[PDB]
């Protein structure tokens, strides 16, 4: 009845778009679950540009491939949603999704209403709710182990490079955090931390600095590049004008005043630079290895660089946004705008300030500091997807670490606590059912559906699941009786079973708390919706 | 039973998107592909090597038998080749030299990896297998340097490392295109006893400048630059002035302007006489100040006015463009002296020296002749080269290029050493890495077994370029290293080959050490890349 | 999200073939495309119905009011269109009558259908209450019939009758229609009563010949054929009289041809000399038997040969041409002839007698005149129409076509067994219906009770092409069945039927007087197939198209 409205318009009633919401998050999950787990598939992203990008993660592959099935675009806006407040869990939410369509279209083929099979979803996900506060650990973060940090980081290194790249990621993300941290106020922020994009000697030799790094060289050669005793000097104001608000002009009446109204113009500039040459001096005069920096976020006029290089003042221009506030973390500086009010005690402090020449540009390195609040991460790499490769890589190690601060509950990966919940949805007697046989659906379609994601990791390992799983189950229940409490994950090398704490795996908990509550939604508003209709005015 | 159902994912992305996964196509095919541009690099390589003609959309030529530069200048469509020609960019833009060696080494890491797919090897233990393999390499590389120098000074000493380079592009000539290399780096380095702390040396130092007509053997070393202008105002006075003083100003010459547009404003006729007189004094005065400071030169980047023109003529003082800033740094390193964006008065320790400065004709165009005798240079140098083609000696500057990187490279970390050439090094780390293998047993063996394979397309391109048979005088170069004298052998081009051994310490022919090492991490990690990229996601266009 | 997935796995027929089902009101739309042929056919009933005009891809032009003949050259397109549509040709071919009967009846049985439909009646349900409220209508038809026809023939008695259903088909004057169709079925009747002889009756023996020009009040019956012929020798008005004495020859009157190879063979000159003398005294011996048994025409089946007209023009005996087959077979009814292939001498036994053959003009053409007299009986009489134009003609030949087949409707049956009309049939089952769906307890009495409302469309659709209000007219035709019967017997309320026009307020009083009435055999049949027709429909739970 929908043509007798729009001769144009197409719709999809009742199982006719029921198959689509199946076949369409079951085609999406199938070309993203080979990137599950340490051992899954490496995608590479050619636009028509000629751009190659590789990445394991589904945020990236979602957002450069453009998705033409609607089912899908909710998966993908789902995983997107996961990523920015996690930074994890784009592959896990898609994986679950496709699992819980296709597990509860099975019981849709027996006469089972949708309406009741929504209802098994949420009744189920309330429970695996208070089993997970139940099965996560809680962890003491007063001591600041390296240990302990250096497994968690490792883990979400592994399914992303290979594990020669991984242990020399693995303390660099672990020093990620370091000097940031807050006991009482808990405000913990990682966008201190600067990712730098340079092609030098090899993505594997990268390393850590504990100081701020620039991307701004040296633009006069009498600048010295290396500086042992730097007071940095933040100034926002612009030395070269672009422009004046009101508009005016010179009028000369004889040829003596062109020299004179191009040095009424020297004055403003003099003006700004004289009380910052007073402020060098302030401190010491003739004193040897103690220089002055300024960085400056504006452009900086070139006609002024000779009158730092007299002083050997090294000075940098074009300055991000966001460097402004590491200045203060890092230097220990305050951030100045004018050049009106100057003082020793807003000048930052630094113990090697030294600049090196890669290729066409300089770079600014600045390090040896006493308490510095910021640090960066200097990611090299041997091509321009190795760039890319090692960013996605480390973005997502970064909201791994910081969990474990943010919350000091862990709990264990490796597939051990999506086990758990099968055998506990299981049975759930008279605790919650709020009728007799409708919910009972609902809640067995959600249980099984939790098993695809440690059968989809020994899927890319070449293994079998329902063997490795078969096992699983047999410890699990000789552990009931025996009066010890065991963790039982998975193990991809001899496809048997393992201990998560002891094997180093652990999952984040907002990453599976997220997941669980943001697959049930989109699955549940995808079985609930029997038309798929198409409607409007081109 | 007409029509394909078309799978349920033909509307799922877009059919614009291809997919190529494991078993669905790549798989030893896609290095089928790279083997085409693989043979083209192949006939390349060598003193023997043959050049490529390249004809971009644009139309110019550029002929070279560098990888790094031919894959520039070529579109292609498959992927899996920029991860190779990525590869070779980095070998040109840091070290500057191998770029030949990456492309072919890494190539043929994917077609010995054939064999070990082809028996059901998988690709987790390949990466493995290299990366263990590449580790024991390096470490061997050590032991079998002979040609440790401490000098880095001597002339003679760059015949063993620049000389080699250069056997290799353009082979015609070999003392020619050495010494004109060899004698520029003599300038640019500063005289001194004993010069530590690695003093620094960058590839502006030394520069070409293309002069078409003449013979390559008529080319000589300049210590100043030459450029292409027109001077303007007076003959130059050759020695008669002998050392002047050279002013470089960066802004033009002329009545000091604010950046606002002004315009004259006259509110009476008294001031209109007075205006044309005025703009002559007003600039005579800064003008006056620079010819008392003894000034014969002044160079202005920006364009110069007729009136500031006017005065400098009468003084002799000279005038010269130089509208790149580029270039105009290097000026300045000639005569040592300051780049002044005032005019002011010159002041005597921000001026420079320069000993005598000519306008001739080398090709039939009258250029300007920065040379200085005498005096000090820091940094600064020039090669004129003379060819009949453009094309041609578009690879003699790639070739110098190449000459003055190994100086780089030489001369920023401790040391780049030797080694031995000709095939020599590349058989060595064969029984090297065959022996590793029987080490330590296991599933590796197989990919540490192909991975000493693939070393032995370096020395026999040398002979199949020569037009030698592979069958006969590889197989006897291993028969000579039983056994100092057994690490000289080396691969012989020649009509003499027919014994196949020639002392590599006769010609001198030795490669850098630290141009191996680059070489082969970049190639290892680039054939590593094309086996671990399990599916392949293309787009529309 | 820019384009939908378009109904994947949907490669598994062709892309002309397309899925409809009883699903997403496609039963509704269903019985919406009855109704845009339902009101087409609604003007047409009564004998106030409008004819319609339909244009073949010929050009060939048929008014006519018969839903049976307009669907014809319609071009169906939706099936369960076709399924009406071929409901009411059947119910043309086998009683002849009540045709726009079944075409309203069938679609208002889908029209109440849709109200029961929304109120959740499965299929099945809607189904067992059609089949069970008609069987209980059939029983009630006999119940309510009055009066026979008893005699067969009779000048007042077909009068009551024929008039009736030619009076919906072309209205015009009433007695003129009337005698000239129950003319020409007294001729056909074989009566010999007292014989106890099995009755019976032919419907393709009444031939209609289409003449245009004149009246239809000029208009006659005339006991033998009429065909548009031209004699070939001579006319002859045949003023003699003492009748004649006809024989009818199925095969052509020439020299018997060998049917392989028929060729002349001469070997000499003395063969050649005779052989042109040898056929004329073939046929002078042939013919001349004919002519001696005093055989004034001869009906030929085929073309007659030159040489063989000669002698026939000889003997003053007169030629006719019957061409196929058909019109010869009709022609030895009228005379009781027994046609033979031979061209010898016709037994005297299968001789035919016809007294009269006359040749006038009529619509500008000869036309041959067989008419018969009152002694001599003959069959399969004809009807001369005249008119203006050639398409009233045709529905008038239809029209009698009608009248006709209601003789046969006298034959097979017990007798006429005649039923009130004006629509009191159809308005007198409403109040039967209604007590028969109280007494049936469950949920089927809802497609019961609309059963009967089904019914209200014959006096609203009377009513409405009458020009009168259906508001006022119908509701004050209730009042003589609401007050049921009396405590005395003898109620004629069950003659109350419908007016067009005049003076409207229900009125022609009873329509005894009116002497209009509705055949038994008719409404059986009637019934039965439009029940069906929208039952077929109401069956299909999913409909499959090809091509479009
Ligand atoms: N080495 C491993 N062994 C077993 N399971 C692992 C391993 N690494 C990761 N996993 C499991 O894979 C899941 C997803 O991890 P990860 O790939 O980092 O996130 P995403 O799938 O969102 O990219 C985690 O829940 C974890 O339990
Ligand atoms: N005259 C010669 N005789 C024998 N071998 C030579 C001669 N000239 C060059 N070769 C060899 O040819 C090889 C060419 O290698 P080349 O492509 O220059 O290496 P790279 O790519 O590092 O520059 C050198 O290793 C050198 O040993
Ligand atoms: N003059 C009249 N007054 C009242 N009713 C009439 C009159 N003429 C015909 N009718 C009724 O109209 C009905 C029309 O029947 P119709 O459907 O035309 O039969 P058919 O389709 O066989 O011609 C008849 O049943 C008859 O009872
Ligand atoms: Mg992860
Ligand atoms: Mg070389
Ligand atoms: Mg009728």
């Amino acid at each position: 009845s929908l043509q007798l409205l729009n001769p144009k318009a197409e719709s999809l009633r009742r199982d006719a778009a029921l198959k689509v919401n199946v076949t369409s998050a079951e085609g999406l999950q199938s070309v993203l679950e080979t990137n599950l787990g340490p051992k899954g598939t490496l995608k590479m992203l050619v636009d028509g540009a000629g751009n190659i990008k590789l990445t394991k993660d589904g945020k990236v592959l979602l957002t450069e491939m453009q998705i033409q099935s609607p089912t899908a675009v909710l998966i993908a806006r789902a995983a997107a949603a996961q990523d920015e407040i996690t930074g994890d869990g784009t592959t896990t939410v898609v994986c679950l999704v496709g699992e819980l369509l296709r597990q509860a279209h099975r019981f849709i083929q027996e006469g089972v209403h949708p309406r009741i099979i929504t209802d098994g979803f949420e009744i189920a996900r309330k429970e695996s709710m208070k089993f997970l506060d139940e099965f996560k650990i809680s962890k003491t973060n007063l001591s600041n182990d390296r240990e302990f940090l250096l497994q968690v980081a490792r883990s979400s290194l592994l399914t992303k490079v290979d594990a020669d790249l991984t242990e020399v990621l693995t303390p660099i993300v672990t020093d990620a955090v370091l000097s940031v941290y807050d006991a009482q106020a808990d405000n913990l922020d990682l966008h201190m931390v600067e990712i730098m994009q340079m092609q030098h000697l090899s993505p594997k030799d990268t390393t850590f600095i504990k100081g701020l790094v620039l991307d701004h060289g040296g633009r006069h050669p009498d600048m010295p590049t290396r500086v042992k005793n730097a007071y940095v000097l933040i100034l926002n104001v612009s030395l070269e004008y672009e422009k004046t608000e009101v508009n005016s002009g010179f009028f000369y009446s004889s040829a003596d005043q062109r020299d004179k109204l191009a040095a009424s113009e020297r004055k403003f500039v003099d003006a700004k630079l004289k009380k910052i040459i007073d402020l060098k001096n302030e401190v010491c005069g003739m004193d040897p290895d103690k220089g002055f920096v300024i960085i400056n976020q504006k452009g900086i006029d070139p006609m002024s660089l000779d009158v730092f290089a007299k002083h050997n003042i090294l000075a940098l221009r074009r300055a991000k946004r966001r460097n402004m506030e590491r200045l203060q973390l890092v230097t220990g500086g305050e951030a100045q705008n004018s050049v009106e009010d100057l003082s020793p005690q807003i000048l930052g402090f630094s113990g090697l300030v030294y600049q090196e020449t890669i290729g066409e540009e300089k770079f600014t390195y600045v390090t040896e500091n006493t308490d510095p609040k910021s640090c960066t991460i200097l990611i090299k790499g041997s091509t321009h997807y190795a760039l890319a490769q090692t960013k996605d890589a480390v973005r997502d190690g970064l909201r791994a670490v910081a969990n474990v601060l943010k919350d000091k509950n862990i709990i264990p990966g490796a597939g051990a606590f999506y086990i758990a919940l099968s055998r506990y949805l299981r049975s759930a007697n008279m605790n919650k059912l709020g009728a007799k046989g409708k919910t009972k659906t609902g809640i067995e379609a959600f249980a099984e559906a939790l098993l695809v994601i440690p059968k989809t990791l020994v899927k890319n390992s070449g293994f079998d699941p329902l063997d490795v799983l078969a096992m699983v189950e047999d410890e699990l229940d000789d552990a009931q009786d025996s009066d010890e409490t065991r963790y039982v994950g998975v193990d991809l090398n001899i496809g048997d079973s393992c201990d998560p704490t002891i094997e180093g795996i652990w999952d984040s908990y907002r990453v599976l708390r997220n997941a669980i509550t943001g697959a049930t939604g989109i699955a549940s508003n995808l079985l609930l919706c029997d038309e798929l209709l198409r409607a409007g005015r081109s | 039973s007409l029509r394909l159902p078309q799978n349920p994912n033909a509307g799922l992305f877009k059919q614009g998107y291809n997919s190529y996964s494991n078993a669905d196509g790549q798989i030893i095919k896609s290095i089928a592909a790279i083997r085409e541009l693989h043979q083209m690099c192949l006939t390349s390589m060598g003193p023997c090597g043959r050049n490529k003609i390249i004809v971009n959309h644009l139309g110019k030529i550029i002929i070279t038998n560098d990888a790094a530069t031919m894959l520039r200048e070529l579109d292609i469509v498959h992927p899996a080749v920029k991860v190779l020609v990525m590869a070779t960019e980095q070998q040109k833009i840091d070290m500057g030299d191998g770029t030949n060696l990456v492309m072919i080494l890494a190539g043929e890491l994917l077609n010995v990896s054939e064999k070990l797919i082809s028996m059901g090897l998988s690709a987790v233990e390949i990466i493995q297998g290299y990366n263990m393999a590449r580790k024991f390499t390096l470490k061997e590389l050590d032991e079998m340097v002979v040609g440790e120098i401490t000098d880095k000074n001597d002339k003679n000493e760059l015949l063993k490392m620049i000389k080699p380079v250069i056997s290799s592009k353009k082979y015609g000539s070999e003392d020619i295109l050495s010494e004109l290399v060899s004698e520029a780096v003599s300038h640019v380095l500063p005289v001194a006893q004993q010069a530590g702390e690695i003093p620094y040396f960058n590839v502006d130092s030394i520069r070409v400048v293309k002069i078409m007509g003449g013979s390559l053997s008529n080319s000589t070393v300049i210590k100043g630059m030459v450029f292409n202008r027109e001077p303007e105002g007076h003959v130059k006075s050759l020695s008669e002035d002998k050392k002047h003083k050279v002013a470089v100003f960066t802004c033009p010459l002329d009545i000091a302007n604010t950046e606002t547009k002004g315009t004259v404003l006259l509110h009476n006729a008294q001031e209109m006489l007075d205006f044309s007189k005025g703009e002559e004094k007003q600039i005579d005065a800064m003008m006056k100040e620079i010819a008392d400071m003894g000034v014969e030169c002044i160079v202005a980047g920006a364009g110069v006015g007729e009136l500031a023109l006017h005065y400098l003529n009468r003084y002799g003082i000279l005038v010269l463009k130089v509208p790149s800033k580029f270039e105009l740094r290097r000026l300045c390193r000639v005569c040592g002296a300051t780049p002044l964006p005032r005019l002011g008065a010159p002041t005597p320790e921000e001026l420079g020296l320069v000993e005598t400065v000519k306008t001739m004709e080398i090709g039939g165009d009258r250029v300007t002749v920065f040379k200085q005798e005498q005096g000090e240079i820091s940094r600064t140098s020039t090669i004129i080269l003379r060819g009949a083609t453009q094309n041609n000696l578009d690879d003699i500057e790639r070739a110098i290029d190449d000459g003055v990187a190994a100086v780089k490279g030489l001369m920023k970390p401790s040391g780049g050493k030797l080694l031995p050439g000709a095939g020599a090094t590349e058989i060595e780390l064969i029984s090297r890495i065959t022996k590793y293998g029987e080490r330590t047993p296991g599933l590796l063996q197989l990919a540490i077994k192909q991975f000493a394979v693939a070393f032995e397309v370096v020395p026999r391109t040398l002979a199949e370029t020569a037009g030698l048979d592979v069958n006969e005088v590889l197989p006897n170069l291993y028969a000579a290293h039983n056994v100092t004298d057994h690490l000289y052998k080396g691969v012989d081009i020649d009509g003499e080959s027919d014994e196949g051994v020639k002392d590599i310490r006769e010609e001198n022919i030795y490669d850098m050490l630290a141009t191996k090492k680059f070489a082969i991490n970049v190639a290892t990690e680039a054939a590593t890349t094309v086996l671990s990229i399990d599916q392949i996601i293309m787009a529309k266009k």
